[PDB]
């Protein structure tokens, strides 16, 4: 049916453009692989997977993204059940071949294209409403997912808190921040140090509160878009084709890769640092804790301590006057985090409770963080570029933020293609330029 | 040039007698070094506390001795202060501190020994470069 | 048509083919060297 | 002295920048 | 667009070729394999093996120090069972 | 004349091009790349580098190298029956005598592919615009692999063949040379950094630039093997950059040239640099800026800060990366700043 | 007036400008006039930097000791980390220019035009009927500004980290760079460097092939440039010829015949070669470092048998050693 005589071989999945029924195939067969990998992966890591061993020690970026939902989890990120591991794995792993099925089916055996066989599923890409109906579902399907959150959070087992009162434990969030000004407050945060933007969330209350927001505004328009069609400048704007359609979903994604990056990298709420390591701040923070503690012991006064510069060995000053830790961390005085919290005051780090209220657990998990930053070669050899074979370590953080990075760039410029095609492709020369009616000849010289 | 059992012969306690390890041993103990020291004491040092290495001279002037294998075991289930006068197992992974440091928990007595071994038959290899930190990389 | 088989072609061809096989197969048994 | 002598070059070249933009030679086509 | 020797094409799918080269070219593979596994590849080019950087003892290096009486200071380096 | 005959068959049209060339070319070229993977796999760098360099003590793609031989050797050619070796061919590995057999070999195999192009653009009866391009890599080889060995102590300070043991070479002039701050070489990456850019942006231009000249989206297919119009329109790439960048070519003979230019010229000026570099006439310091630095405890610039890293690089590495100096430097001697 | 407006966006949008000054341009052409003259400004006559947040301020400006090889614009101080600190957040110019100020005035700036330069690529190819993808080429050196800028310093947390506006200062940003990532062991910057020596390569070897292989039309004592008027019909090398020759170079198969296929092999090649060692620095921002033979290959015994990566190691180490001296008070370098 479809040859060279519509594209060349290695862009043939753009001759599946007008052909529904296939292209549905695909859509299908591809989701298949994402939830073929999802199950295989999570049985992969379950079956290495060492109870007595920090997970971020074991490579998982599964098993601790179950373990924040609440699953075989208990105090201090405590491994205790990994039936639910096995669980989701399986599930997914079967669920496979369900869409691979079908997948395989709309492809080489059912209908070529949708229209005839059924008008309410076949489709045309300027058809406005078609589309943003479609859309409108899709809307509603991930409105849905949205409130599946708020349900495990709220009533169906909770989520794992590291801010937990007597320590990191699963909780039942049972007060949702639903104040608009504070959920939606997030938005007009800044995205620079100290405000954080979105990356900035440091509790569970507003992430199942935003997520309570966005379910429902999710299937708001998802309603709206099956009962409307667009606008005037709506459509006065934008390129209408199977293409641009395409490019617009390509920079979201690119642009939410991007935001998933620092979310690893930055954020400790639903990124824990007991499943997966210690943020790059949160590192740099301990071994200043750690040397803070030591030498205090030795009988060192760490207030009035003097470093080379004359700055302050162990603690300093931020640019606006509160108390933080000494040295090159000085930058990540901004990091926030369960073990080190009861230390600070109002003014920041307080003297009195660094003098005598520093608890064992902390000083361990100082030294814990300490040894276990996100630093780490390609061949998987933890430390500095110069340290020696000894420790295979390459924190989690660190492998899914570069990941992603490298997706997320990589869809930016799939956008400007297919965007830049698309705007070709409508007005009609994303082929070459006109022999005979050359634009460019028609214009006067600028010289 | 290779792993003697000449070279596998440690001082096993404080009273001159000594015990001769395996390959077998060796490689475990290496493992189980890796498995839960190297963290901290990748190549005989200390990165939470450089000013005490593994190195047994070090650990001959400890206190108590720890310089055999009797000594490293002892410390293995109940750390002390380099002159021995208070008990660091809250601090630091051991035996009777399992529950605080889960990777000691599997460690049996025979681990135990395989890790003490390790660490005097290194310097017997290394040399200095067990001791020393960047320096003799 | 007719072609032959020893050419000049041939002989570079082997120059490099057969050296390359010969040390594909010795480096890999050094995968198993140990100590 | 040398502060002056780097800065005059970069205004120069600046300079050279401009006219090579505005006063270059007219592209003529065909008939050239 | 063409010359004299046989089309790669058609020598690459001829059954002939596969005839003779499902010999020569496992052949080969097995003669390199040999070459390292008997140990003949380490005194072909005087590359020591695992047990022969050092002495027992000694932690120095071979290090030739004078051209013309190179060769011969080699041989004393291997004398002293490295 | 047999010589006639001789002519005849050797610029006979083959497969694979001999020519008179060839008879230079392809023995030294073969054994340059089979001498290479020959020490690659099997031969070592202990005796002359204390170091292993072969895929049989266990090093990879990065770590394996052809090292140069001992500095005791000095500038000598290291012939397999010369006074070194004597002979004897194991000898002869062990001394690293398979360097100067790639390297010699090779500098010949580059002077008969040079040859070749000579001696085919004149039988096709074109330009040799090719050979004179060709000069730049091998003034850099000739300059970098003969010249600056030859003007230091040995052999042994010429880049070893292969992955890391180029990466040092490259570490190491940074250190003793300063190599960064000379500007022949700044010229150097401003050739290949800005060839590298007129390759980009030409062919970016063009292929966004073509006329339609086929009813498919695949334009490949839609191009005329034979000549006739252009294949894509100069007159819409000439109006386009003159908006965008304000400067925009008129002229593929010149557009074309300037691509021979630009990066043939950088390595030009690469080359000259490595020449002095040879005679250790560098370009570390800048003098007026040391004697305020020495006056003044206070007078730092981004200058400063580098010497110093190359301190650092120096004293590290000299010891292990000079095994015939046998130093010997004490920790309290290592130059280091706080804490680490 | 048909429209004010209708006439503003139409003079904006217009082709017959000297200039196309798109609506990227609305956005661009201020943004890198900010940049321009902030930094020509700053690189001759800015005070010293506390760079390092330590209270030790690098001067690099021409005015105070420098010159074009050593000045350069230094990176907001180490106290400010990733804060955002405009002129509107400082108690004075003084306070302003002595903490880094205008750096990030300047890099923000022009990552923002570059960027809009970018889109602005699109726009006059769009409005001349010729196909885009032209600023898709530039995307690969605008991301390295990107992860070089913007990125890097995201990741190790500070904008003091970035790389300097000077030519000395740069070469600072790779030697400490190599120490901490030792970066040339690194796969994606080898690609880097791949694209670029081949692109010099190929760039020498198109320019070469086709300028040797024109059609004769000038005399022996006039230049060979005149054989062509700008806006021929025809083409003015012989291409067939150039294949002919460059294909016995090495062998026909190995060779190209069809234009299009070479350039965009010509364009292909450094982009991409390029793009992976722009995503090369952005992935060692999060400390994905190159590989780490350290102490790899040992004898029988044990001992550690050095190889050239350990040679590496060593200069490394004295980069490390020595790069920013009063810096640091702790054992590991982890910020
Ligand atoms: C949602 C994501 C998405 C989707 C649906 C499409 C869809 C499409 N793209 Mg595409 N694209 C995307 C993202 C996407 N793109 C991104 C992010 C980029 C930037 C790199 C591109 C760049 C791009 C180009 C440059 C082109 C397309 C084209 C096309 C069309 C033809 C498909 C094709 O050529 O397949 C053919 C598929 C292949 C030949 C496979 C390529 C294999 C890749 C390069 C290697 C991947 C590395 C892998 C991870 C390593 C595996 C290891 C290996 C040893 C196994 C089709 C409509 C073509 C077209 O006609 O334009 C409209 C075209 O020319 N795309
Ligand atoms: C996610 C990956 C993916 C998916 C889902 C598709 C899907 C599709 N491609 Mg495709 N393609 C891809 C990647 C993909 N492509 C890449 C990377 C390239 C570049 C190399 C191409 C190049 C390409 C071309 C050139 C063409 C297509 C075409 C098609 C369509 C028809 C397929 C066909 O001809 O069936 C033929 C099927 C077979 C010959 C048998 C294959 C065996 C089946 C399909 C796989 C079985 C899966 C599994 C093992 C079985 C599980 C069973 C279990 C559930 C019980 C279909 C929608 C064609 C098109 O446009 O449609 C008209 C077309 O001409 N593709
Ligand atoms: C993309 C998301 C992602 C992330 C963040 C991870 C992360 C991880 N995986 Mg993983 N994995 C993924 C996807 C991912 N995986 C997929 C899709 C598969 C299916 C093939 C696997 C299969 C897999 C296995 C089987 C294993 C892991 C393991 C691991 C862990 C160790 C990482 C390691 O050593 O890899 C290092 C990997 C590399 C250095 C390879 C890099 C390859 C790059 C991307 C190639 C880029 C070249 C480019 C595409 C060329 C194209 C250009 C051309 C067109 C011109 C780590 C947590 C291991 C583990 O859990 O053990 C602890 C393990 O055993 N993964
Ligand atoms: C993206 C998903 C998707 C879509 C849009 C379609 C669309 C279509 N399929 Mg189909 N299919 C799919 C996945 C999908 N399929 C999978 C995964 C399989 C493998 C099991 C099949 C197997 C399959 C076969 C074997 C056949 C089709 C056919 C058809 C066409 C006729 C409609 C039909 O059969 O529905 C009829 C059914 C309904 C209208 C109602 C189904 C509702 C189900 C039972 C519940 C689904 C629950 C869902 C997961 C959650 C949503 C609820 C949520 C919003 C709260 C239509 C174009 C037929 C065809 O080719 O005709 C042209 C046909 O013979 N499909
Ligand atoms: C991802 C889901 C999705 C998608 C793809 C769409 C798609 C669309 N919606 Mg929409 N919508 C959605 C979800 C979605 N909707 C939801 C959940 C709601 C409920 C709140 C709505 C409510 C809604 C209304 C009320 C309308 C649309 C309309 C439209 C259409 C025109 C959009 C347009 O021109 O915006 C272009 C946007 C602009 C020109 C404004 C740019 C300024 C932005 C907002 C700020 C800058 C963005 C910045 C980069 C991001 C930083 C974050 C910020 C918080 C700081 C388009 C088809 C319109 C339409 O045609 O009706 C059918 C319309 O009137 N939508
Ligand atoms: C034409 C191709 C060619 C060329 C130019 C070279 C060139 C070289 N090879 Mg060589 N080689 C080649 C092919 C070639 N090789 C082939 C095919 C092989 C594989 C067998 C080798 C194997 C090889 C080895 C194993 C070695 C060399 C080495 C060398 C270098 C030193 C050799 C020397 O002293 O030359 C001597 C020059 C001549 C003999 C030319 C003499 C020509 C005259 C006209 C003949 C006169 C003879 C007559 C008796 C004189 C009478 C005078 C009277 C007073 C006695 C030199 C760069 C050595 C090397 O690299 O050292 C580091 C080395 O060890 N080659
Ligand atoms: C000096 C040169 C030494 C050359 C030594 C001989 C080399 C033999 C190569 C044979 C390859 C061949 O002919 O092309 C194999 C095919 C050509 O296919 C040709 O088709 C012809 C049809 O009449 C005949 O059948 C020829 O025999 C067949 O070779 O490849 C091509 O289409 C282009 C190949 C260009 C390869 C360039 C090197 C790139 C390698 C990619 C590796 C990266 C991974
Ligand atoms: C936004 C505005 C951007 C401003 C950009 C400024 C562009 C600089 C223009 C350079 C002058 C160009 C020129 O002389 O050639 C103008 C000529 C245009 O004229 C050419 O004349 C040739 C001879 O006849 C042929 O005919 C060409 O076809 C014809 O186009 O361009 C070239 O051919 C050279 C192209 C390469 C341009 C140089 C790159 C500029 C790099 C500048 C870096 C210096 C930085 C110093 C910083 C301090
Ligand atoms: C279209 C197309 C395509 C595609 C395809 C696809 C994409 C497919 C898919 C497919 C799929 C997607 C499939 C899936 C499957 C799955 C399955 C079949 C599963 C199974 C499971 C099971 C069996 C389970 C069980 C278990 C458990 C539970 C545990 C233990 C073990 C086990 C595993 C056994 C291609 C490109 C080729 C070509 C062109 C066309
Ligand atoms: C020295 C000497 C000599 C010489 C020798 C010879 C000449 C040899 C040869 C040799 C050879 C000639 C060898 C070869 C080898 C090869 C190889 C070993 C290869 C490998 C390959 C690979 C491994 C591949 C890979 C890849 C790539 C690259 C790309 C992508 C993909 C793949 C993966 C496939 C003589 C005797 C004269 C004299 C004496 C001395
Ligand atoms: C163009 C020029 C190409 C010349 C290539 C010459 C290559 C052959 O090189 C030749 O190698 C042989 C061994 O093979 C050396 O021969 C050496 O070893 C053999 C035994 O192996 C001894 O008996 C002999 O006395 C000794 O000289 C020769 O001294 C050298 O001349
Ligand atoms: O800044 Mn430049 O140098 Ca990246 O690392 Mn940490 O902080 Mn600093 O120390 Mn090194
Ligand atoms: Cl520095
Ligand atoms: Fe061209």
């Amino acid at each position: 049916d479809q040859e060279s005589s519509g594209f060349a071989w290695w862009a043939g999945n753009a001759r599946l453009i007008n052909l529904s029924g296939k292209l549905l195939g695909a859509h299908v067969a591809h989701a298949g692989l994402i939830v073929f990998w999802a199950g295989a992966m999570t049985l992969f890591e379950l079956a290495h997977f060492i109870p007595e061993k920090p997970m971020y020690e074991q490579g998982l970026i599964l098993i601790p993204h179950i373990a924040t939902l609440g699953w075989g989890v208990g105090p201090g990120g405590e491994v205790v059940d990994t039936f639910p591991f096995f669980v989701v794995g399986v599930v997914h792993l079967i669920s496979s071949a369900v869409l691979g099925f079908g997948g395989v089916y709309h492809a080489i055996r059912g209908p070529e294209t949708l229209e005839e066989y059924s008008s309410f599923f076949g489709y045309d890409w300027k058809d406005k409403n078609k589309m943003t109906t479609i859309l409108g579902f899709h809307l509603i399907v991930l409105g849905i997912g949205a409130l599946l959150l708020v349900a495990k959070a709220m009533f169906f087992g909770g989520l794992y808190d590291t801010w937990a009162p007597g320590g990191g434990d699963v909780r039942v969030i049972t007060n949702p921040t639903l104040d608009p000004r504070v959920i939606f407050g997030y938005l007009l945060k800044s995205p620079f140090g100290g405000e954080g933007w979105i990356v900035s969330v440091n509790n569970l209350e507003d992430v199942v509160g935003g997520h309570i927001w966005i379910g429902l505004i999710c299937i708001a328009g998802g309603i709206w878009h099956i009962l409307t069609t667009p606008f005037g400048w709506a459509r006065r704007a934008f390129i209408w084709s199977g293409e641009a359609y395409l490019s617009y979903s390509l920079g979201a994604l690119s642009m939410m890769g991007f935001i998933a990056t620092c979310f690893v990298w930055f954020n400790n709420t639903v990124y824990p640092s007991e499943f997966y390591g210690p943020t790059g701040p949160e590192a740099s923070q301990a071994q200043a804790m750690t040397f803070l503690i030591r030498d205090q012991k030795l009988g060192a006064n760490v207030g009035s301590a003097q470093g080379p510069t004359g700055l302050g060995k162990y603690l300093m000053r931020s640019p606006t006057g509160e108390i933080i830790f000494g040295g090159e961390t000085m930058r990540f005085w901004d990091f926030r985090g369960p073990w080190l919290e009861p230390l600070r005051g109002p003014n920041g780090l307080d003297l009195n409770k660094i003098k005598n209220d520093i608890q064992p657990w902390q000083e361990r998990r100082a030294a814990e963080y300490m040894t276990h930053a996100p630093l780490g070669s390609l061949n998987s050899v933890g430390g500095v570029a110069t340290e020696i074979n000894s420790v295979n370590f390459v924190s989690p953080r660190s492998w899914l933020a570069t990941s992603h990075f490298v997706l997320a760039f990589f869809f930016l410029v799939g956008h400007l293609w297919h965007a830049g095609r698309a705007r070709a492709a409508a007005a009609g020369f994303e082929k070459g330029i006109d022999r005979e009616s050359e634009p460019v000849l028609s214009m006067p010289s600028l010289d | 040039a290779e792993l003697t059992p000449e070279v596998l012969t440690v001082p096993l306690n404080s009273e001159g007698k000594t015990i001769t390890l395996t390959e077998k041993q060796y490689l475990e103990g290496k493992r189980l070094f890796q498995y839960a020291c190297a963290s901290c004491h990748v190549g005989g040092i200390t990165k939470t506390n450089p000013s005490l290495d593994l190195r047994t001279e070090t650990l001959a002037l400890a206190t108590p001795p720890r310089d055999n294998i009797e000594g490293l075991v002892d410390y293995m289930k109940n750390p002390t202060t380099y002159d021995g006068e208070q008990e660091i197992a809250e601090v630091h992974p051991s035996l009777r501190s399992a529950d605080i440091f889960p990777k000691m928990r599997n460690l049996t007595e025979k681990d135990l020994v395989a890790i003490a071994g390790h660490i005097l038959v290194e310097p017997k290899i290394l040399g200095d470069k067990w001791g020393g930190g960047k320096v003799y990389y | 048509v007719s072609y032959p088989i020893f050419t000049v072609r041939w002989v570079a061809v082997h120059t490099l083919a057969v050296p390359t096989i010969f040390f594909l197969g010795a480096i890999a048994a050094m995968q198993f060297i140990q100590r | 002295m040398e502060t002056i002598t780097y800065v005059f070059i970069f205004a120069c070249i600046i300079a050279l920048f401009f006219f090579a933009i505005f006063f270059r030679e007219p592209p003529r086509i065909t008939k050239k | 667009g063409t010359t004299g020797e046989r089309p790669f094409s058609d020598i690459i799918t001829s059954v002939r070729y596969w005839v003779i080269h499902s010999i020569t070219i496992p052949a080969l593979f097995i003669a390199g394999w040999l070459f390292v596994s008997t140990g003949l590849a380490y005194d072909v080019f005087g590359t020591p093996r695992p047990d022969s950087y050092y002495a027992q003892e000694q932690r120095s290096i071979p290090l030739v120090t004078d051209r013309f009486e190179a060769k011969q200071q080699v041989e004393t380096f291997l004398e002293q069972l490295k | 004349g047999w010589f006639d005959i001789l002519d005849d068959w050797l610029k006979r049209d083959r497969f694979v091009f001999v020519g008179w060339s060839g008879i230079l070319l392809f023995p030294c070229a073969y054994l340059a790349l089979g001498g290479w993977l020959t020490g690659t796999t099997f031969v070592t760098s202990w005796y002359t580098h204390g170091l292993a360099s072969s895929y049989l003590e266990g090093c990879n793609f990065l770590t394996v190298a052809v090292s140069t031989p001992a500095n005791s050797m000095g500038h000598s050619l290291l012939l397999l029956w010369g006074p070194e070796a004597q002979g004897d061919f194991t000898r002869w590995c062990q001394l690293g005598g398979l360097w100067t057999f790639i390297a010699l070999h090779g500098a010949f195999g580059l002077i008969g592919f040079m040859l070749r192009q000579f001696e085919i653009a004149r039988l096709v009866g074109v330009r040799p615009y090719n050979a004179i391009a060709f000069s730049a890599p091998i003034a850099v080889f000739v300059s970098v692999f003969l010249i600056y060995p030859l003007g230091q102590s040995s052999w042994f300070f010429a880049p070893s063949f292969g992955v890391a043991a180029i990466f040092r070479f490259l570490l190491f002039f940074q250190g003793f040379h300063n190599w960064t701050l000379n500007p022949f070489h700044m010229m150097g990456v401003a050739g290949v950094l800005g060839g590298a850019l007129l390759c980009a942006i030409h062919g970016a231009t063009v292929e966004n630039t073509l006329f339609q000249d086929g009813e498919g989206a695949s334009t490949f297919r839609a191009f005329n093997p034979t000549q006739a119009e252009e294949t894509y329109s100069m007159v819409t790439a000439n109006r386009f950059w003159s908006q965008i960048f304000g400067i925009a070519f008129s002229n593929k003979r010149w557009l074309h040239f300037f691509m021979l230019f630009v990066p043939v010229t950088g390595l030009w000026m690469s080359a000259i640099g490595v020449v002095g570099l040879a005679l250790n006439l560098r370009s570390y310091d800048f003098i007026s800026q040391e004697i305020r630095a020495a006056e003044d405890p206070e007078f730092e610039t981004f200058y400063t800060k580098n010497l110093l890293l190359n301190e650092g690089i120096r004293a590290w590495m000299a010891p292990q990366d000079q095994p015939h100096e046998n130093f010997v430097f004490p920790e309290e001697v290592l130059p280091r700043g706080n804490a680490l | 007036s048909a429209n004010l407006w209708e006439r503003f966006c139409n003079w904006v949008t217009s082709t017959d400008n000297r200039l196309y000054v798109g609506w990227f341009g609305v956005i661009m052409i201020p943004t890198l006039l900010a940049a321009t003259i902030c930094f020509v400004i700053a690189f001759i006559a800015a005070p010293p930097v506390d760079i390092d947040g330590i209270r030790e301020p690098v001067s690099g400006s021409l005015l105070y000791g420098n010159n074009i090889i050593t000045g350069a614009v230094v990176p907001s101080s180490n106290a400010i980390g990733l804060h955002f600190y405009p002129i509107w957040e400082a108690a004075s110019l003084d306070e302003w220019l002595y903490n880094g100020g205008p750096y990030q005035l300047i890099i923000f700036h022009f990552l923002l035009g570059a960027s809009c330069y970018m889109g602005r690529q699109w726009e006059l190819s769009y409005r001349l009927g010729m196909r885009p993808w032209i600023c898709v080429a530039y995307s690969a050196p605008l991301a390295s500004a990107f992860a070089v800028f913007l990125i890097y310093p995201i990741g190790q947390g500070s904008f003091s980290d970035g790389m300097p506006l000077g030519i000395s200062g740069t070469f600072n940003f790779m030697i400490v760079f190599q120490a901490e990532h030792n970066i040339l062991m690194h796969p994606f910057h080898q690609l880097g460097v791949a694209g670029v020596f081949g692109g010099a390569l190929f760039c020498a070897m198109h320019g070469s092939l086709v300028t040797s292989s024109l059609i004769r039309e000038t005399t022996e004592t006039e230049s060979a440039n005149y054989g062509y008027k700008f806006g021929q019909e025809e083409e003015t090398y012989n291409i067939v010829a150039a294949h002919g020759y460059f294909g016995r170079l090495i062998f026909q198969y190995a060779s190209f015949n069809n234009s299009r296929s070479l350039h965009f092999f010509l364009a292909a090649w450094p982009v991409v070669g390029v793009w992976f060692t722009a995503l090369g620095i952005s992935t060692m921002a999060f400390n994905l470092n190159g590989f780490n033979f350290n102490h790899s290959v040992i004898d029988a015994k044990g001992n550690v048998i050095n190889t050239w990566a350990d040679i590496i190691n060593r200069a490394n180490l004295g980069m490390e050693v020595m790069h920013e001296r009063n810096a640091h008070n702790f054992p590991l370098d982890l910020a």
